[PDB]
């Protein structure tokens, strides 16, 4: 999370993250996106290093939606590819493709 | 109009580390595919292996990059 | 012609007209020329693989012994940030075709066997420049051993529009039987 | 007598660049001056299909890429391939470059 990136396009749902040279992400790192909503509240859209595409900037394709973000933006990579909860505390539960959970009840452990 | 010892020398120093033989520097990788600038000796089919261990047939060789 | 190569060189005589450096700007464009001639100095900067950052940092160290204009340091500058480095060469060329415009001198290339006095240039330097409706005409001279006794002079936007006599008399002469 | 360098290789089409002024038109066939496995050099011969401009053609090849490097030798032959006619060609399995694929030796 030491790694950040600004947003250099949006085209739909894919985004071209450029890095700094010597540290770029590795295809299917995830990207996190310290993008903001309507509220100016820091919100999070996760992004999937999908490729390289040299002069040190990746493609990602955004998880979430893409409208409202805004070229230039910090991204921070996770380090790793997309990790969700699982065991016990998943069943019985419903989740997201990001693993947080979508039934309005007490956070997944 | 004139280029000075240092410069050149500078300048030198740079295309070395680039300008190795048998190895050529990766410029983009994405879906299975890599692209590499370099490798000027490559023949098509050949071997190429890069850091970590992956290895890769250059079937593409092209002026700018070597697929 | 508008392709790239062109479009950046047309931005930098722009800026040296505002600036009233058409002069000063053309003396450090022709010294650039000579800089990037040489393959080993041309690759370095050219190549994607070798640093951005140590390219300034050579780059400036060349701005300083050449003693190149201000703008024309930015230019170069600007080539390296937006990766249009690789097709200086084109640029570098374009440009001189550009000055021409702004001054509006017009080169024309006059070609003999054997070298001429300035007497008969100038009469073609003025007659190519109220044929051209030029402002000033530049002479290129070139020796050639294939025509016969005349020469042909080349002139226009591009080199495009030639006129001449050595040769060309025996080849329309050999036409004109044929009819 | 013109040489030019294998500019890039993309499966069985070559493109080969040539100096400035000495440049073979179309159909002309080229041959490259390559190696071998084992290392001798063995030659393949292509046909200039495209001229891309800048001094460029785009040649394909008679025989299999595997082993052309970038760069090596290519020796324009002025012509489209030449193919032995005659009497002496009755009789005999041909390729398509006029070289004898039957075991007899060459035609003379």
């Amino acid at each position: 999370k030491k790694n950040l990136g600004r947003i250099a396009q949006i085209i739909g749902p894919v985004l071209d993250v450029a890095f700094p040279p010597g540290k770029m992400p590795n295809i299917y790192n995830a990207l996190i996106v310290k993008g903001r909503d309507t509220a100016g509240q820091p919100m999070n859209v996760t992004c999937e290093v999908q490729q390289l595409l040299g002069n040190n900037r990746v493609r990602a394709v955004a998880m979430s939606a893409t409208d409202g973000l805004t070229r230039g933006m910090e991204v921070i990579d996770t380090g790793a590819p997309l990790s969700v909860p699982v065991g016990g505390a998943t069943l019985g539960r419903i989740f997201n493709v990001l693993g947080e959970p979508v039934d309005n009840l007490g956070p997944v452990d | 109009d004139e280029i000075s010892k240092i410069i050149r020398e500078r300048i030198e120093g740079y295309n070395r580390e680039v300008k190795v033989v048998n190895t050529g520097t990766v410029l983009q990788v994405g879906d299975g595919i890599a692209r590499i600038h370099g490798l000027d000796e490559v023949m098509a089919g050949e071997l190429v292996e890069f850091e970590e261990g992956t290895i890769g047939i250059a079937l593409n060789l092209e002026s700018n990059n070597v697929g | 012609v508008d392709s790239t190569a062109s479009r950046y060189a047309s931005a930098l005589a722009d800026v040296a007209d505002v600036t009233g450096t058409l002069e000063a700007t053309n003396s450090d464009v022709e010294k650039l020329i000579r800089i990037f001639s040489e393959e080993p100095v041309y690759y370095f900067f050219a190549n994607p693989v070798i640093s951005i950052d140590n390219k300034r940092s050579v780059l400036d160290e060349i701005i300083t012994t050449s003693g190149l204009q201000p703008h024309t340091a930015n230019f170069i500058n600007i080539l390296i940030d937006s990766e249009r480095i690789n097709l200086v060469k084109e640029i570098l060329n374009e440009f001189e075709d550009v000055f021409n415009k702004i001054t509006g001198t017009e080169v024309a290339v006059v070609t003999s066997v054997v070298k001429l006095e300035n007497d008969h240039l100038a009469q073609i330097a003025k007659g190519v420049q109220k044929i051209t409706g030029a402002k000033n005409v530049r002479i290129k001279t070139v020796i050639d051993p294939s025509l016969v006794a005349g020469f042909t002079i080349r002139y226009g936007n591009e080199g495009s529009k030639l006129v001449d006599m050595s040769v060309k008399k025996q080849l329309e002469e050999i036409a004109a039987q044929l009819e």
